[PDB]
């Protein structure tokens, strides 16, 4: 069968792992024991338990130490759950040159164990952030020597971005610059969400006015479980994990394709409400439910894909999309006339016990690309070309393993994405 | 007479050189060195760079957590403000020049990558090597002050 | 892993110190006879940091006592917390500093800390690794300054990859209890810059302040005042010790904390701060706290922070909280502040949220501050050492001890290079 690797690195990887983990358990119907085709996510053991393939890595060992004391701890064998010493202390060049140059190999270890259990091997996700310590040279590092074993493997990255307002760490800026580098080199696609978007959608849609970190994770996981199923499950159209890198990557080396999950509808919200196949369509193209903070409106939604799940029948899909090219305000690019793929797969999304979710009987995540986020990018070159007029932090990073001419390089990168970006909304 | 300014010509010629050389002694910051002296896994090109002056007062260690040490002292920065190269041996300059004559970070464009943190240092290194050569200059002439004066 | 090895030198660093044992120990389930009788099975996850665990689960903090008098350090002993030592680790001559600086680092002390260092030993290898090393020691004594100052150079020759963090207790000019205070803080100062990566500078003037106003205890007993710097060093090392939705080493708050090499000093506070009964007025919020913690009156450093502009912020709370609540709340904040937040580095705060409130507190904060505003406490000791070295005052009493006119100078150099980097980065 296809066959899945999962990759969880830094603090929110994991964070986002424990939320993942759970949602697949509950789908397949898998208890957190382990005992009960999920070939995919679960490679099934001896007899009864079944295992799920995935690597969970981070230096700062306090969090995966969560991970084996939580009720989700005997489901995972410790083959897995590699600890470091040290936290990277959101240091690129601790991440990449110092801690990674040590645990790496190890990790490349339990991949290639678990690289020898897929038969079909399909390919690879990797939670990570862009603006963790970890996540951001670790990640890199990573990816590169997958790309030096593997190659034609597929590569999907799920990355924690920047909130160009929100604020976690004051070095952030350096780390995301730093990561992107690196990762648009390997990683044949990019999932790309920041937390405020997520907050705002945790607000407005579930009415939820205390948006924890676990709630925003679970909305995040959803997104990865609608890219998944056409893999994971039966049904007409059923998309892969290659096809997107074939679809919504219009030039190869743009593919930052946004995420959107609709609905996004709370035990209230169920009522007052009848959950068309349409409706939800509308919803996902809003400029207020984008998974990141970008106006799409602000550019041109370059190439979009579409993962309905549950009761949608085609057609009425077909009809919506009519309605959707109609409208001129949301705009597309001139040179390529039909912008979708659309999968539909029988299995419904099936939420998460005490969570922000009701029973949604259809659900659609769009991940579409659009030049519109090119201004996320110019948001962020700001932030660092404003730290690094005054070269500070500077002593961290360099004593660490690191160039001061990769910061300048790095930032060349990003005008050349820019660049890019613009030439194709021309 | 003729021959009397010829002599004299030698410390005019390296006039140029010790000038801009004793220039990148003033053109040190205290933070520039700190950086350093909190800098506990470098980049290879700048520890090389350190190990050009670490022998330069004559230290023959070579790891960087011993060689921090030298670093770490406060009799690192007034020992770089009076420091002349005449005084300095020619044979422990000769492994100056025979070392430092084959680094990548002797080129002015490595160093100037890895960090401006050892940019200008190494912009006094190549000067204050090249005051070796100013020394290699002087000296193998001065013998004519010594005896045709 | 990541263990800390803790130092209490002078009779202030010893108290200190005192206090701050039996306040983690508290913290972390222990009693006075070194038994574990607590009911939070977290405490015992991470003991490591701050104990070593013996026969018969006998409990002992990584902590050494350093006096050049036995006095203080019996008194130590006499004291309930005081047995939970091991008695080896109580180093001390007989021979007071009597406020000399010159007593403490070249001919008392010197005789002392090969003993000391010895004691050093034998914790580092007792380490199953090692994170930082902190001392309490005051700046304006003999037995912190010389004695303190002396053992910080020789532990950084000997562990330079660590880090060192030292709640240095610095001269109030307001409240001098010392002749010399300005001789003392002066020599330590111009050795601290270049011998630690963050100090907390915590003055008695300060905390008087939050006493007087705030706790209204018009009666401050130096307990009280103890009281008060103990919680702050426990918030800042809550993260290592305690699981956390965001988790900040101590090398995580450097990073984060620091723009340059040099600017490492940092004006702790904490919140909430009220007198008993003056409590059921308020309601404790993560927007509360963080009022409580911005204002001036929460603030344990001399300098008023309105005089300058924070370089950067790390508040790092504790208890159970939004992380979004904290974010959104922390953005305005930076907003209404604009005055006194540094332009140079955007995302000015860093937000850590540990997942333990302090055993009885259901929210709780700690901020750290590195304002441009410290400047003025460094000008003030600046003059009051400037204008006695011009009469040459009391100079027989170093010069007795080896010390030179050269070395004031180069120590005045020192003081003013500090004030002039902050004065660049106004
Ligand atoms: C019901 C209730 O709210 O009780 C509080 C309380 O009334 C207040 C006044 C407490 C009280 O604090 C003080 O009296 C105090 C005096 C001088 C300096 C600092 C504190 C309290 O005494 C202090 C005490 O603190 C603790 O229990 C923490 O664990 C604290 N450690 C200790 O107090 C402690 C005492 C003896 C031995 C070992 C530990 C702590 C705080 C931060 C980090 C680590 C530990 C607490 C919660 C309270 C009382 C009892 C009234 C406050 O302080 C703390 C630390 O909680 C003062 O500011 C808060 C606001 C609280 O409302
Ligand atoms: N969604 C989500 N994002 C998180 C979480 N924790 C941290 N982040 C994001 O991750 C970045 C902060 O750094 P972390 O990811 O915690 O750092 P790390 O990768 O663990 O690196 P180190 O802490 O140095 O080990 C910011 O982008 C945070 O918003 C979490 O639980 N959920
Ligand atoms: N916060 C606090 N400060 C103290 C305490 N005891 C003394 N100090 C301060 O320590 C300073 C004098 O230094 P000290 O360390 O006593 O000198 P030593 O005894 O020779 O080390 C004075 O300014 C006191 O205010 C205490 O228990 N708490
Ligand atoms: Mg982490």
């Amino acid at each position: 069968m296809r066959e899945c690797i999962s990759i969880h690195v830094g603090q929110a990887g994991v964070q986002i792992g424990n939320a993942c983990w759970e949602l697949y358990c509950l789908e397949h119907g898998i208890q957190p024991d382990g005992q009960m085709s999920f070939n995919t996510f679960f490679s099934e053991t001896g007899a009864g338990k079944h295992v799920p393939r995935a690597v969970f890595v981070d230096l700062e060992p306090t969090v995966i130490d969560e991970v084996r004391t939580g009720t989700y701890r005997q489901l995972f064998h410790p083959e897995q759950l590699i600890t470091g010493k040290e936290d990277a202390a959101n240091n690129y060049a601790r991440g990449h040159y110092t801690i990674g140059k040590e645990i790496i190999d190890l990790v490349l270890d339990r991949i290639r164990k678990l690289a020898d259990q897929c038969t079909g091997l399909q390919g690879f996700l990797v939670f990570h952030s862009f603006g963790g310590g970890t996540g951001s040279g670790f990640t890199s590092l990573l990816m590169e020597r997958l790309s030096v074993d593997y190659g034609k493997k597929s590569k999907l990255e799920f990355s924690i971005y920047p909130a160009p307002q929100v604020s976690t760490a004051v070095v952030e800026p350096y780390n995301s610059i730093l990561t992107t580098h690196t990762t648009l080199e390997h990683s044949d696609c990019a999932f790309m969400v920041d937390n405020e978007a997520i907050y705002d959608i945790c607000r407005r849609n579930l009415d939820i006015e205390r948006p924890t970190y676990t709630n925003l994770n679970r909305l995040i996981s959803q997104i990865v479980s609608s890219i998944t199923a056409s893999l994971r499950f039966d049904g007409a159209l059923n998309v892969d994990l290659t096809e997107f890198q074939t679809n919504l990557v219009p030039y190869p080396r743009i593919h930052f394709p946004l995420a959107t999950y609709a609905p996004v509808i709370s035990a209230e919200k169920a009522y007052h409400e009848q959950l068309s196949v349409a409706e939800i369509t509308n919803a996902c193209f809003e400029p207020a439910n984008q998974m990141v903070k970008c106006d799409p409106r602000h550019g041109k939604y370059m190439a979009c894909c579409l993962l309905y799940r549950g009761d949608v029948v085609p057609k009425d899909v077909n009809a919506a999309i009519a309605t959707i090219k109609t409208k001129r305000t949301i705009q597309f690019v001139d040179w390529c006339p039909t912008g979708f793929k659309v999968g539909i797969n029988y299995q419904p999304p099936t939420v998460v016990p005490g969570g922000d979710l009701a029973k949604v009987q259809r659900a659609v995540c769009m991940l579409s690309n659009t030049t519109a986020i090119a201004e996320a990018w110019a948001r962020l070159d700001h932030k660092f070309d404003l730290m690094y007029a005054k070269r500070a932090f500077v002593h961290w990073y360099v004593g660490e393993g690191m160039e001061e001419g990769e910061f300048s390089e790095a930032r060349e990168d990003m005008a050349a994405l820019e660049k890019d970006y613009e030439e194709v909304g021309v | 007479a003729d021959k009397q300014m010829s002599v004299k010509e030698d410390l005019d010629k390296v006039e140029p050189a010790v000038i801009e050389a004793q220039n990148a002694v003033k053109s040190i910051k205290k933070q520039h060195l700190v950086e350093v002296r909190s800098m506990a896994n470098p980049p290879a090109a700048v520890k090389l760079a350190l190990e050009s002056i670490a022998l330069l007062l004559g230290e023959s260690t070579t790891d960087w957590k011993q060689i921090r040490s030298i670093i770490m002292r406060e009799n690192f920065i007034p020992t770089i403000v009076n420091f002349s190269a005449e005084e300095i041996s020619d044979a422990i300059r000769e492994k100056m020049k025979k070392n430092y004559m084959s680094n990548p970070s002797y080129n002015y464009e490595i160093v100037n990558r890895a960090s401006l943190a050892a940019g200008p240092m190494v912009k006094w290194a190549i000067a204050q090597l090249n005051y070796a050569d100013m020394l290699k200059r002087v000296e193998p002439l001065r013998n004519e002050l010594q005896k045709l004066e | 892993m990541r263990e800390i090895v803790h130092i209490q030198a002078g009779q202030c660093g010893n108290q200190i110190g005192a206090k701050f044992w039996e306040v983690i120990s508290d913290e972390h389930g222990i009693d006075p006879t070194g038994s574990y009788h607590g009911d939070s099975d977290l405490q015992l996850e991470r003991i490591n940091v701050y104990y070593n665990e013996a026969a018969g689960n006998k409990y002992v903090p990584r902590a050494i006592l350093v006096d050049l008098e036995p006095g203080t350090m019996d008194s130590v002993r006499s004291g309930p917390f005081g047995q939970i030592f091991r008695p080896d680790n109580f180093v001390f001559g007989q021979s007071g500093a009597g406020n000399n600086w010159a007593k403490g680092h070249y001919t008392e002390g010197a005789e002392l800390v090969d003993s000391v260092l010895d004691v050093v030993r034998k914790e580092s290898e007792s380490c199953d690794c090692l994170q930082g090393f902190q001392l309490t020691h005051s700046l304006g004594g003999g037995t912190g300054s010389g004695m303190g100052t002396l053992l910080i150079s020789k532990i950084r020759e000997e562990y330079p990859d660590r880090i060192m963090n030292t709640f240095s207790v610095v001269p109030s000019p307001k409240v001098s209890d010392t002749v010399v205070e300005p001789y003392n803080a002066t020599l330590s100062v111009h050795q601290l810059v270049e011998n630690t990566d963050e100090t907390y500078c915590i003055d008695n003037e300060a905390l008087y302040d939050i006493c007087f106003r705030t706790l209204k205890l018009t009666t401050p007993t130096y307990g009280d005042l103890n009281h008060l710097v103990s919680a702050t060093m426990s918030g800042v090392t809550t993260c290592l010790r305690f699981p956390g939705q965001l988790n900040a080493d101590l090398r995580k708050l450097a990073v984060n904390m620091v723009p340059f090499p040099r600017l490492h000093f940092f004006m702790p506070g904490f919140a909430p701060l009220t007198s008993r009964g003056s409590q059921q007025y308020r309601a404790l919020t993560v927007p509360e706290l963080t009022q409580q913690m911005f204002d001036a009156k929460n603030m344990m450093a001399a300098c008023d922070p309105r005089h300058g502009r924070y370089l950067t912020v790390a508040a790092v709370f504790r208890g159970r909280m939004s992380m979004k609540e904290v974010d959104e709340q922390m953005l305005n904040v930076q907003n209404k502040n604009s005055s006194y937040f540094v332009e140079w580095i955007p995302n000015n705060v860093k937000t850590a949220v540990c997942d333990i409130p302090p055993r009885g507190l259901k929210m709780s904060a700690t901020f750290i501050g590195n304002s441009t505003a410290i400047q003025e406490l460094f000008k003030r000791i600046s003059e009051q050492f400037t204008a006695m070295f011009r009469r040459k005052a009391f100079l027989h009493w170093y010069t007795g001890e080896g010390m030179d006119e050269m070395e004031f100078t180069e120590a005045e150099s020192n003081m003013n290079d500090l004030v002039s980097e902050y004065q660049q980065y106004q």
